[PDB]
């Protein structure tokens, strides 16, 4: 089955989205942090990356940017997920790498219509 | 104070409010969409963050209008005798489940036997309590195992002297005079993520000054804080 | 921005919020506490009301964020080709649970044939007209059988004229040229009970100003009010 | 059985205390604003009135007022149910004669037992 790294410092966020994840028979990866994150990706390598962007330690902006300057890990699709709704906020992202950037509040049947479509 | 922090005043109402709703919209959707296939316990267990999210973002909605009854005088305070020990360990127990998120172990101490009888709103100081010791583990150090919040009660100058001390980030000296004013954040690389509206320590000020008492800071950036709140007796 | 109205602001945002916040956590605990006795029909209705009453929260942190961007003046306008009639008619839909919850008639007339095409952004017109609607609906009368918001569409001047009419509670004649400003409200017997941060039209003011248009209000108190947005064609 | 009106604008709060108080048996007679809750009052007698304050037409600081004039409507306990929670505005509400101020947001559970203290 497909893994996705989830990548957010709110516990109860990654609940919920990971529990809509496993609906569908992903496996999910979680870390709390952008640095923590780009540890994982030493064990092993995701089929699709959600990202936050406020997150302490290392901000999702540092990931994207730390993602494309990698060769393994720049073709790795990201859906940013995130309360950061601007639109510069979302042009920044996109020029960062992201495939998509979803806000917060996000529909959880909408937000995994568009994780298969990446997926797929 | 002025008008750029008003702008960023409310889009900081927005994002901290924001974070709450997420929560309370995605998992009853999820509930709604996914009955087939919720287990009882989970089902039970996600209609309870939907209330202790609601419970949050509530206390976010006191604040603001807390805030608004103390800038238009509208706001009294009622004294009577109360046990600050007992206060204290209350509002130690109201914050351990926050702190717990954060890895920040919540601590106290009584330079003085207790029990520490007071004249006091016990309401209202709990609401000073509770805004120093959330502040104590939003402001927490970043990675580091032996993160803490405590409070150290004592007998001082015919009053009562509370110490909430942490080994957080701590606060540069041009900021220390300005963190106890309306909006006023600290903007920093170690503040960025952080929720918050600027009117915690305000609120704060104006409670321990309509007590007759009053509120300063000790700081050292990168080593913690230290907040003491004397009252009269 | 002043003092006073500051302060207002402020516990404004409070009550507004507090309302669908209690639906909220009432019809959650109630779920919790009652499974064993919830038939799944009320289940499903009470989850449904979380749903709605969490998007109506939505829309108001929306708005507070949306005036702060266009206070740093880093709300963006993209502009495209739109139809004006499916704009409109698309609002109205939107409405209509809200105007039906005050016994509010929502009509679309248009004295131009449809379409009318318009070099818009659609996002944020459309959020233009569920402002003006919403304030239709919020300030009309309190107990009349007749109560309606009107959304009219014309061409004029080289461009779209919209009006939006009601008949419901107007504006008194001092207030008229201060109601465009960020955090001003009516303070009168008719509106003590409306909820508001009175950002609404400070923020359809500046989308309509950076579509190189512009709004202004004729009112009547006791008869009602038509607000008339101009936003040029191409 | 015994009856409560319930007073209040919102009829999606309306449904919730109703949906509490007859999980209990009580009989719920319901008014959309001050003014229909009085008329109510001519066609039968309450055990219990819950009653918000912020409502069109007549607000419940004026139904308090004018519950007090009339020797009949007087004798029936009120709790007012609101999102005005200033120590002034309780103080005020229990002036005029309400029994007791609970808060918005409110207990479900603690609003019941409360009702249930009143009524017995
Ligand atoms: N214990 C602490 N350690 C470090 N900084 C603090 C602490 N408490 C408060 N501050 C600083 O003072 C500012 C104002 O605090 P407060 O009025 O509670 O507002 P808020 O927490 O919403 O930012 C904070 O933004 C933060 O920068
Ligand atoms: N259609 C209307 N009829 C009567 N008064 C209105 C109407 N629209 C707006 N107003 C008045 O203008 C004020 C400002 O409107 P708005 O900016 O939308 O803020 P809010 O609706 O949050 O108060 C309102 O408080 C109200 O008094």
């Amino acid at each position: 089955s497909k893994k996705v790294l989830l990548v957010d410092d709110s516990a109860v966020l990654r609940k919920i989205v990971s529990f809509n994840l496993k609906k569908e028979g992903y496996e999910v990866i979680e870390a709390e942090n952008g640095q923590i994150a780009l540890e994982k990706l030493s064990e092993f390598t995701p089929d699709l990356i959600v990202l936050a962007i406020m997150m302490p330690v290392m901000d999702g902006f540092t990931v994207l940017k730390k993602l494309q300057e990698k060769e393994e890990w720049k073709r790795i699709p990201v859906i940013v997920l995130t309360a950061k709704g601007g639109e510069e906020d979302e042009s920044l992202a996109l020029s960062l790498g992201a495939r998509k950037v979803m806000r917060k509040p996000f529909s959880p049947s909408q937000f995994i219509e568009e994780v298969k479509h990446l997926l797929n | 104070r002025i008008d750029r922090m008003k702008t960023e005043f409310i889009a900081n109402i927005s994002h901290e409010l924001r974070t709450p709703l997420t929560a309370i919209k995605a998992y009853a959707e999820t509930i709604y969409n996914s009955l087939g296939e919720l287990d009882l316990s989970t089902l039970k267990e996600f209609l309870e963050v939907i209330i202790d999210q609601s419970n949050h973002l509530e206390n976010l909605l006191n604040e603001l209008l807390d805030f608004s009854r103390l800038e238009r005088k509208s706001l009294q305070i009622n004294r009577e005798k109360v046990d600050l020990c007992d206060l204290v360990e209350s509002a130690v127990n109201a914050i351990k489940e926050f702190a717990s998120s954060h890895n920040v172990n919540v601590l106290f101490e009584s330079n003085v036997p207790c029990p520490v009888e007071a004249y006091i709103d016990p309401t209202r100081i709990r609401q000073v309590l509770l805004n120093l010791l959330n502040n104590g583990v939003k402001y927490s150090k970043k990675d580091a195992p032996d993160k803490y919040v405590k409070v150290i009660l004592d007998e001082k100058d015919g009053g009562v002297l509370i110490i909430v001390e942490d080994n957080g980030i701590g606060i540069p000296d041009h900021a220390k005079d300005r963190i106890f004013e309306q909006f006023y954040r600290v903007d920093s690389s170690l503040t960025y993520e952080v929720p918050g509206t600027g009117l915690g320590l305000a609120i704060t000020k104006e409670i321990v000054e309509l007590h007759g008492g009053r509120i300063w800071v000790e700081s050292e950036v990168g080593k913690g804080s230290r907040f003491f709140v004397w009252i009269p007796k």
